[PDB]
Order: C-alpha cells, then structure tokens, then sequence
C-alpha cells in the first residue's frame, strides 16, 4: 500500500544509485541545465522475479510524490497489435500533462523478445511504437521510464543501445547480512518470544530469495496458531520449498570447511587460487595475469572430491554450478556443443562463479581420420572445449574446478596453462587426518566422549575417508536402535 | 548416433471485415436516443 | 536493363567533372570504361552470366588429349546431321576425374571455346539452404530451361555433397530430405536431344557418386584426364607464366624435371615463391 | 530546434556524395536536360547501427526545406487484407502532391526481405508493389527515395537495379580523426576545463561509431557530478573520460571480442623466423596491388599451422589484428557448426559475405578438425550429414576476388584429421610447421610477460630460463602465473 524506503535491504549499494538517477534529475531539473547534457530517461531493472522488482518501483514512488503510470507487460501485448500502439501513445501523453512523472513497466522480455530461428510471433509494431516515442520528449520534461525482466539477455539488443534504456542495476539473491535485515523487516509485527534467533536463521537459509521471507515467516506463524487447539521456524524449512527450486543455484547441504577435515595440502592450495583474486585484485593487476582458473583433483574413488565442491562455494558465498559427468546430453549434432556454451556465459554474468565437471577428456580418443567414431559427440565437442575453457575476462575473474579418479586418460592438449593445469593428487587420509574427518562429522550426534576415534584409526590402516563415513553412519545407526528400545519401556 | 532435423513454416491470417445486413440498419433506424431534461418532443391534432 | 546503367552512370561521372564558376557534355570512352569497373552485371549472386573460357595451349601438354575432347561439344553443333540420319543419341554428359591439382574448370571451359554460350552453373553455396521446396526446385529451372534457352552449358561439381549417403545402401530413413536423388535421375530420361543441351560432371572421388548418375543411355562416354608427365609439366610452368616479365634463358624444364609426384598445384606453389621475392627485389 | 548540416562530421566524405543526388535533381535539374539521360531517385545507405543513419536523414530534409515524408520498418507491415500494399501506394501520391519532396524507408531489411526463409508469405507480393511503384515515377525531378538498413544482404537483390535502388554507399566507422569531430559537435556546450583534450580520446577508442561517444561524455558527467553531496561550479577533466573507459563497455554486447586482445608484434616469445614471414601476408601487397597485376599473378592465398599446442596460436593470430587493425572478426570450431542441416553451408557464407565486404580483413580458423573430418562423415543415414561443412569452403575460398584482401591462417593440433585438398596449393599454401622453441628462443619467452611487470633487476633473467629442457612456450607463462601467487605472500 504505502511502502517507503526502509522495507528492503541488500541491495543499498543498488539502492544509492538509483535515488541519483530517478530522484535527481526529477527534484533536480536545473543541474543538468549547467551541465549542459539532457537527464537520463532510462534505467532497467533485472534478476531473479520475486526479490521485490515491483515493490521497488512503488517505494521509491511514493518517496517522491510524483505521479505514477504503470504499463503491464503480458496484459498490453495479449490485445489484436492495434489498441497496444495506442495505450503507450496515452502513456507517454499522460505522463506530460501531470509533470513530475515515472513510468514504470514490467515484463518487458514478453514485449520485447529477440529475433531467432523460430520466426511465426508478431514481434513487430509494439516495439517500434516505443523506439519513436522515446527517442523524442527529451525537452527538459520531468518523465524518465522504469523497465523490469527477469531475464536480461532475452531482450531486443535494440533498446540497450543509447538514450532509450542505458543504465542497468543487478539486483540479485542477497547475502547472509542481506536475509537478516529483510528477516527484520518482516517479523515487526509478529509477537515472537525470546528464544527464536536472528543471524543463525539467516545464516540457515543461504539460498532464499525475498519472497520466501514474507512466505517462511507465515508458514512458523500458522503452525503456532494450530497449537492451540515458539520454534516452529525449522519447521518451516522442512515443510515449505525454496524458491529457485531445480535450477543451477542449490545450497541445501552448509558444510563449510570446519565440517571437512584434513587434506590441509589442498585447503591453503585452493585459497591461493580462489579467494585471492576475488578478494584482492589490486596486487593482481601489477603482476602478470589475474586469474587461475582451473585446477584438478584426481585419486583414489572416496577420497573426498566433491565433498570440498560445496564447501568452497559457501566461503565466499557464491554461486555454484553443479553441472554432472553425462551432461553433453546430444540429442543431435549441433546442439551437443551449443549447450555447453551458455553455461559458459552464465558463469560470466555470475561471476565469479565455481563450475564442475566430470571427466569429459576426450580429444585422445578422437584420432584423425578412422572409421570407428560417433556422430559428432564426444570426438568434436573437445575441439568446442579447446576454445570455450580460455576464454577469459578481466572483469569476471571466474574459476573452475575439476574431479577425476582417473589421471591416466588425461588429454595432451588439456594438461596445459591455458586450460586446466593445476594438478593435485588427492591422497589417502593418514592416521592425523582421520581424526580430524571424522570427529567434524559426529559434531550433530549426541555421543559420550569415552569412545576416542584412535582406536578407529589403529583399525583402519589403508581406507578411505568414504568407508570411514560407514563406520559413524553404522555407529549411528545402532545409537538410533539403542534409541528405539528405549522408550517403548 | 545420428539425429533427425525439420523446421516448419506458417501462414498467419487473412481477413475481410464484412458486416452491416440489412436488416440490422433497418431496425436501428427505429428507435430513440434520449432528451437532455426538458426537450418534449410533441403530438398535435386537427382535421375535424 | 544493363545497358541503360551504362550510359546513364558515364553521364553523371561527367558532371561530377565538370563542376564549378552547361558547355560541352560530351561523354568520352574514359566514362564508359569506369562505369565498367565501378559498376557490375546482373549476376549478384543469382543465376551466373559470363562465358569466361581460355584458349588451346593454356594447360600444358595434351597432345594426345585434345583429340578426345573435340568430340562432344563442337561436333553435335558442326555437324548435328550425323545423328539425325543414324538415329543415336548425342552423348551430352561426360564425367570427369583426376589427380589434385588440376580438373575442376580449366580443363572443362577449355573443352567448349568454339560455343562460347551462357553458362549457369551449381556449386558449394548453391545447396539445401531452404528446408521447404527450395532444394530441387532451384535446379527445375536449370534443367528445363536448358533446353527453352538452348545454347546453354550447365557444369555440376561437388558430387560428394549431394548424394553421397542419400543413395547408398543405408540411405535416409525419415523423409527428412531425401528429395535430391529424385529429380537428378527422373530429368534424365524425360529430356531428348532436340536442342543443344550440355552437361559436364567433375569431381575428385568418382566412386563417392550414387551409380545411378552413371546409368547407360546418359554416361556412355567416359573420358579420363589423367595426371601431367614430364612432356606436359614443363608447358604447364609455360602456361600459368603467361602475363609474366619473364627472362628465356633460364630453363623451365630444370624445375618440372624435379616434379615425379608434384601435380600442378605444387607448380603453381613453386612458382608463387618465386614472384615473393621478386616484388622483394623491388621493395 | 532541428539539426543542420553542421550538426554531424566525420562522415565529410560521405556527405558531400550523398548531397549530389539531392540538391541536383530539385535545385538545378537543368544540367539532366540537353544530356538524354534520368535523374535517379534511390539512394541506399547500409552501416553499423550507431552511425547516425536517421541523423543524415533530417539533416538532409531541414536543410532543404523540401516536403520530408517517414515511412517506417515494423509500423506498415500488415496482416489483415494486404493494407501494406495499400499504404505504401497511398504515401508515394502523398509525395508526388507536393514538390519538391523527400521519403524515407528506415530498416528496409525488415519489409520484405530475402526470400531464402520465408518464400510463401505476404512479403513476396509486398516487394513487387515496391517494383510497379518506383518504376512507375514518371515524374521526373520530384520524389528523391532514400533508404536505411544495417545488413545489405538479408534485402532481396532485385532492388539493387537500375530503376529503383542504385548508387549505394556504406557509412563507414570514423577512424581517421573522425571521433575528434564527433567530440567537438557533443562537448562544444558542456563547461570545459583546461585538462582535457580531444586528440587524446580518439587515439585510445577503437571502433566507437558515435553512440557511445555521446553515451562517454553523458557519463563523465555523472562522475563529475557524483562526488557532489548537495553556487556551482562543475566543469570536466580528464579523469572522467578515463573513468567512462573502462567502466563502460564499448559496441561489443554481441559479439565478446572481434577487435583485438590488445598485443604487439613483441608479445609472442622468441619466433623471429615468422615474424618475417608474417611480413608476407595482408601488411604486404595492401599499399602496392599494382605489382601483382603488373607481374600477371595472383599472390599467396593460404598459409596453414599445425604442430604442438601452446607455442603461439592465439598470440601470433591476434597480433595480425593489430599490426594493421584491419577488420578482424572472432569465430570457433564448432561455433561454426550449427544445430540445423540446412545452416550447415550457409553459416560459412556469410562469413565470407563478410570478409569481401569489410575489406581489408583478417580471419582465422581454430581447430579445423571439427571442421575437415577427411573421411567425409561418419556414418550417415541421418536427415543430414558431415559432409557439406568441407566441401562448401573448399569452393567458395576459390570463387573469390583475388583482389579483394581475402586470405586464411590455420591453427591445429591434429595433422591426420585435415584433409589433403584443405591444405592444397592455392588454398592453404605453405605447409608451414610450427616448431618447438630451442635454448636461443627461450628466453624471450619469459621477456614477454617481464615488459609490463616490475621485475627486481638482480634476479637472473636467464637462471629461470634454463629450467626448460623440451617445454613449450606456455609453460613458462605457467611459472609466472605461479609466481602471481608466490610474489605477494604477506599482505593480506
Ligand atoms: N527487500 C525485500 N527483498 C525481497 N522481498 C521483499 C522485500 N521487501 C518485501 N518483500 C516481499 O517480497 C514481495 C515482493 O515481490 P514482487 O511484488 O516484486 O513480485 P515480483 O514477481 O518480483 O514482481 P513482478 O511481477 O514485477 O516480477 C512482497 O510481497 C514483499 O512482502
Ligand atoms: N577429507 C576427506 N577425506 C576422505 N573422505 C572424505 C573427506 N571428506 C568427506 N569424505 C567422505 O567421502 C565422500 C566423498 O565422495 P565423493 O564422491 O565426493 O568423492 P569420491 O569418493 O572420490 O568419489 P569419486 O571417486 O567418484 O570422485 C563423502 O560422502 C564424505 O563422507
Ligand atoms: N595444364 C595444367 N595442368 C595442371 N595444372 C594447371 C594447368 N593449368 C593451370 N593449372 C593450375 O592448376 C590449378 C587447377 O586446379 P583445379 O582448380 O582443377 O583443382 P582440382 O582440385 O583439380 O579441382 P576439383 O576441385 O574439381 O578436384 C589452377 O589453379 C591453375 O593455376
Ligand atoms: N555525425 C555523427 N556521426 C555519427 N553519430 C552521430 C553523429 N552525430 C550524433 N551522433 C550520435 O549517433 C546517434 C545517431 O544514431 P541514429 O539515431 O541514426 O540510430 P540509427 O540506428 O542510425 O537509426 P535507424 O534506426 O534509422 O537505423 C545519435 O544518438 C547521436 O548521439
Ligand atoms: N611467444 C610465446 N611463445 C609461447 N608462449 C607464449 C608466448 N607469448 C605468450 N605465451 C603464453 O602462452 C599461451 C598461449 O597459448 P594458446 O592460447 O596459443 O593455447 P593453444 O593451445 O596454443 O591454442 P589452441 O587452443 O588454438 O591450440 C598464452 O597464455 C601466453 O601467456
């Protein structure tokens, strides 16, 4: 209803910036007079739906006082392409006759979409109309126009050229201070007692987009109200579904590094690579090249490969691309190495970003000019991966790890520093690292502290750091039987 | 190991915007349209 | 509509001359001769016009080749009365293959320097770029207007990239576009030899060609340009030199002498080298 | 409140063409009579978006005072009873009521274009009213047609003729001081102070057709006045063009990079052999093509690489965009392999269509093992095949102008994979190998990262270098990118 500038948070970095772009030159006319150069009529919004895109356009219009005309997307461009022509001619003429005023519209990929192979939509005459209204009314009118989408690559290359839609703000998933100050912000009115927490419910989330704040904050509130004929947060959680629910973005296993133990021939080797061009680029710039992005880790099966995947995706909190083994899924011919090339780009437009994958070497069996061969996978998809790996950024700094368990079939072009180089044997866990594996991981059970874990190690001479995870799941196992029979008597 | 691929193709739409029997004109001729306030319209007599 | 560019471009070229503080406009042939450079023909990547042939002793040799050549494209039109009064059917196909180098066009446009025709021809970006109707119906109007526009000589090339798994002993299964075997064998037998029609079919893998194009009453002649000796190798280095400032004392035998297994493509190498370094000698 | 002719520079040359076929043909139309020949109508311009394609349009019609018309692209283009073909003859009387007067077709690409897709539709019967029209312009010395487009050939060829479109010219990039005349017509009303300098802008901003140029100075002036916390006295410098730079991006939101990387003729380590060898190719017979005509043949076509990877084969193949900045262009693989069968010899067309028409250009190829495959596809029986990938290029790089600066370079790691007639002579020349570099190339290679970074000159520059014993080229790129890592240590 009435919002105002101190119901979201996050994106206050975002936020700044904005209320000099739409708030200024509308309070403001008379400075770009001096300056000499008109005021921006412009700015779009994008990221994921639903972390407030249409809320944000109505705090900061009720914060100025301004008229506010708003253009739906999929309802203006489902009309016979003859009143949509004419209801943005009333938009624009409106909006000038009450001056100070925003426009603010969203969904603007259904009106706006790119031009591919799949030609048969209209795509036409709508968009046109708002290229030849915008380009003019530039004559010291207090009127600037506010875009919103949710994908921002799928829109007309056309309208993020010059004076009709230049300036862009990213807001996105926010952090873990992030949640906290919207966790704030949605529990002001619930009567809530003492015992409920703050930062560690934050910080349990990790994942959540803002709307699921409004939603988890409901769910715990009814819960306490069936009761009566407060902790039900973690309730919440393991009833209701994240948002974001089967794309790339998961996060819902939060081991960090405390939870992994040993292996310290790999931690300090991967925060040399990793954490230090994404945190402190400015030595980078001085001494050669920045960014070592590639790195590989082969050994023995169960040696914890992809245990340390998600662990380092939680330290810096970014995103993590769990992308599988058999992922070149290679229905055709041509599509078999488009696929991974967009993957590739969403990397860089979440960068910095881990990407994983999974023993996809395979220029050594593709020998030239022999008979046995596939029909186009798997023989010229490496010739893809010899120019998609390299191809790197001084913006984006991204990075991508690699887990095999067999370093004999390793290709003699993708052993080089222009793809992955950085090679680390993962070993076997030795009687120090056994101790510091498996006590991290009993940190949840109850136990009694008479059971030391050394005479687990003097059992255990040549296993793995896997089939010591048998020993504590069969620990448990038998400490949930001890459970059952022991309150049924 | 091979694949199978076809594009398609369409033809959108024609049309004519035929409408106006008749019969409807002769109808909407016969009718009224409403008066303002005080706009009496009349009757008359003679012819004795 | 050609030939009014010609004139008209010459007169506006005049008037960009003459220009400063209505005389004399007369258009001079210098006009002329930049409105036929700046400017160009109809072909604009359409159906191609130009009958851009070399003369005898431009491939070097064929002596004993150039008898077998002179039987299918000036005889039928010298003489045609002679299969008229037989009754046989005038050969107007001969397929053609042969070492690197060498055989695509310059031994073919040499054959038919006494015709002098239009020649529309196929090739690499001339293929299935509609996925509807436009993969045969583009060669429709070469096949029937052969013999509507008679004299008119149609070369086909790249035979590995038309029908090459289509006709095999697999083929397609689907119906995707298995409608390019159809029309090249079922125009065969619906044309006749009423008017001068010609078609000549070049290669590098002759076996990589459905055997149906080689079927009897259409391929009965089958000629074979073979690879160059060391009598034919030393008139090609006299041949490709043609436009050259070149010296007659030095000995081109000396360099096609050291050429057993190099076709002429590896004389056209060896002799490009030599024209690097002698802009060098100017530079 | 309307532009002028004064209002756009750096296309000089360009504007002073153009205004030949529109003050002749209204101003003076006797110098057509006593001649025999017709004033054209068409005039086709073609570029970049950005260019300022509807800026030359106005300027043209403001300065003349004639009867300017707008037809656009995407508004007259209708479905219901072929009310395109009616209103494009409805606005041709509008014009011809008034004279002089002036039309304009922006985008003409997108009214009826080439028919290689679509074939069935409307547009087919759209583009031949546009033949009966402007071939049906008796009127000799009123209605004067110009067009704008961005890609000349997606339209359909039959406009190209005599009646209707001839006398097309390109709107060029200004590259030649042009972008100082550019800054001189945005920058002439904002304060300015006495740090800044037009000279030492355009030198630095590749490419930059004039869109981004007024989007440069707009945002130097948010800079400008983002320091301010809020009588005012603002100006510019010269660090605010510099902070417009790199925090903002060039025309390159299509394509990544298809300009340069930003090396030199030194950047590649050692290999000074091919370095005079490189003075062979498209640096050489561009400022003197007369010899080769006067010599009566044609020059080297192809050169072909293979050998052992990493030795300089995304180095030396960008280094070739720079010693020259010739038109480049960026492709891959298997980016060239499509999805569709039918894509898969016109994908190599247009690229070619390109490199004809931006010349001088440089392309390249990166393995062409994808792209060979010397047995000629696998195994077949598919709706398509691996087999008119290759013999597709094999004879449109022999339908080529030899005098038109087209040419390829190779970079492979297979020489089995590539097919004997792709590195045939004529087509890919010189069979050049790549070789390993010995113990007097070596140490060049290390030199080439140690030019920009500081190194401590008591290190030994040779003590490093004598550690390779067989390694290649980017392996001592590795050694300085662990000690990227190793150097700092202590300052966290
Ligand atoms: N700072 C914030 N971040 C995220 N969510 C918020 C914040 N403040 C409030 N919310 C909640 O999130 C919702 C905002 O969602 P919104 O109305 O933007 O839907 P949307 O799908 O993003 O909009 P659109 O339909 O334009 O995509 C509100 O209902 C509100 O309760
Ligand atoms: N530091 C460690 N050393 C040994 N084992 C570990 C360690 N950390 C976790 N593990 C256990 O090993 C398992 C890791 O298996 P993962 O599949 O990720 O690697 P892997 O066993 O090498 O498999 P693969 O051989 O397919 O790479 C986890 O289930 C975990 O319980
Ligand atoms: N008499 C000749 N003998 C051999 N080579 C010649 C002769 N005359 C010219 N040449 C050179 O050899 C080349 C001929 O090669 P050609 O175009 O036939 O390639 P090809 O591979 O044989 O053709 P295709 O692609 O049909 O197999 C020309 O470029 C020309 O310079
Ligand atoms: N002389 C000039 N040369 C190039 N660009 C200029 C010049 N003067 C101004 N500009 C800038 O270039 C832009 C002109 O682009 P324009 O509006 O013509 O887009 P366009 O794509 O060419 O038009 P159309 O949509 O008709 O193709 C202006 O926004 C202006 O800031
Ligand atoms: N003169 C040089 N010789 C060898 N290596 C060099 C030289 N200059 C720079 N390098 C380093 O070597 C690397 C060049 O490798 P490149 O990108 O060519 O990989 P590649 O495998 O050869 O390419 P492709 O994928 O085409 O085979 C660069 O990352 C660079 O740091």
């Amino acid at each position: 209803n009435e919002v105002g500038y101190d119901d979201i948070g996050g994106c206050r970095k975002q936020m700044a910036q904005i209320r000099e772009m739409v708030e200024l030159p509308l309070r403001h006319p008379q400075l770009f007079k001096a300056i000499g150069i008109k005021p921006p009529r412009g700015v779009l919004m994008y990221g994921p739906p639903g972390t407030g895109k249409t809320l944000m356009a109505r705090a900061v219009a009720n914060e100025t006082g301004a008229f506010f005309f708003l253009i739906n997307g999929p309802e203006v461009m489902s009309k016979m392409a003859g009143e949509s022509e004419s209801n943005l001619r009333k938009a624009f003429e409106e909006a000038e006759k009450n001056a100070p005023a925003i426009i603010f519209i969203d969904e603007i990929d259904s009106i706006a979409p790119k031009r591919d192979k799949t030609n048969g939509e209209v795509e036409r005459r709508v968009v046109s109309q708002l290229l030849t209204l915008m380009d003019g009314m530039k004559a010291r009118s207090n009127v600037v126009v506010i875009a919103a989408t949710n994908r921002p690559n799928s829109i007309d290359p056309a309208l993020r050229r010059f004076g009709r839609f230049d300036r862009e703000v990213d807001i996105g998933i926010p952090d873990a201070t992030g949640r906290l100050e919207v966790l704030r912000i949605h529990t002001k009115n619930m009567k809530l007692a003492d015992d409920v927490d703050l930062e560690a419910l934050a910080a349990e989330t990790h994942g959540y987009v803002g709307a699921d704040i409004a939603s988890l904050c409901s769910e715990a509130a009814m819960q306490q109200i069936r009761e009566k004929m407060m902790d039900n947060f973690r309730f919440a959680l393991g009833n209701s579904n994240p948002s974001a629910l089967r794309e790339t973005v998961v996060e819902s296993v939060n081991v960090t590094w405390d939870d992994v133990g040993g292996l310290d021939e790999i931690k300090e080797e991967l925060k040399e690579t990793v954490e230090y061009p994404v945190l402190h680029p400015d030595q980078y710039t001085k001494f050669g090249l920045s960014p070592s992005k590639g790195v590989l880790f082969y050994g023995p099966p169960g040696t914890g490969k992809t245990l340390l995947a998600k662990a380092v995706a939680t330290e810096v909190s970014a995103n993590f691309i769990s992308v599988k083994g058999p992922e070149l899924l290679s229905m055709w011919y041509g599509e078999s190495e488009s696929n991974i090339r967009d993957i590739f780009d969403k990397a860089r437009a979440a960068a910095p970003t881990v990407v994983f994958l999974d023993q996809l070497d395979s220029i050594a069996k593709a020998r030239g000019g022999s008979l046995g061969d596939a029909g186009g996978a798997s023989d010229r998809v490496v010739n893809q991966l010899l120019t998609e790996m390299d191809g790197m950024n001084a913006k984006k700094n991204v990075f991508v790890i690699g887990a095999t368990n067999r370093p004999d079939q390793i290709d003699p072009a993708i052993l080089r520093p222009g793809r992955l180089d950085q090679l680390i044997y993962v070993p076997l866990p030795d009687e120090n690292a056994r101790l510091s594996i498996l006590n991290a991981q009993l940190r949840k059970t109850p136990l009694e502290p008479g059971l030391e874990l050394t005479a687990i190690a003097k059992a255990t001479q040549g296993f793995s750091g896997a089939d010591l995870l048998y020993i504590v799941q069969r620990a448990a196992k038998y400490a949930i039987k001890d459970s059952i029979e022991a309150h049924r008597q | 190991q091979i694949f199978v691929k076809t594009l398609t193709g369409k033809t959108i739409t024609l049309e004519v915007e035929s409408s106006d029997t008749i019969d409807n004109v002769k109808s909407k001729i016969q009718d009224k349209e409403g008066i303002p306030p005080d706009q009496q319209r009349l009757i008359f007599a003679g012819k004795q | 509509a050609d030939i009014a560019s010609l004139c008209s471009e010459a007169a506006m070229q005049q008037i960009r001359e003459k220009m400063d503080l209505l005389d004399s406009l007369g258009v001079t042939m210098d006009n002329f001769r930049f409105a036929l450079g700046n400017s160009n023909p109809s072909a604009l990547r359409e159906t191609v016009v130009e009958s851009v042939n070399v003369t005898w002793d431009d491939v070097g040799g064929l002596d004993e080749i150039k008898e077998e050549l002179k039987e299918t494209v000036e005889y039928p039109v010298l003489h045609p009365d002679q299969y008229t009064k037989f009754g046989l059917s005038p050969s107007k196909g001969v397929l053609f293959y042969g070492p690197p180098g060498t055989g695509k066009t310059l031994l073919a446009k040499a054959v038919a320097t006494e015709v002098s025709a239009n020649f529309i021809s196929v090739k690499g970006p001339e293929l299935l770029s509609m996925w509807y109707g436009e993969s045969e119906s583009n060669i429709r109007d070469i096949f029937d207007k052969a013999r509507a526009a008679a004299p008119t000589v149609v070369f086909l090339d790249q035979l590995d990239s038309i029908a090459k798994a289509r006709g095999g002993s697999l083929g397609d299964a689907g119906g995707a576009s298995d409608r390019v075997v159809n029309q090249l064998l079922t125009e065969m037998d619906g044309m006749n030899a009423k008017k001068n029609v010609f078609v000549i079919g070049a290669t590098n893998r002759p076996d990589q060609i459905d055997p149906a194009i080689l079927r009897p009453g259409r391929l009965d002649q089958l000629i074979y340009v073979p690879l160059p000796d060391e009598n034919a190798r030393l008139s090609i280095l006299n041949a490709q030199l043609r436009k050259t400032p070149l010296e007659p004392g030095l000995e081109l035998t000396a360099i096609a002498k050291a050429t057993q297994g190099f076709s002429g493509a590896d004389l056209l190498y060896i002799v490009q080298r030599a024209a690097k370094y002698a802009i060098k000698d100017s530079i």
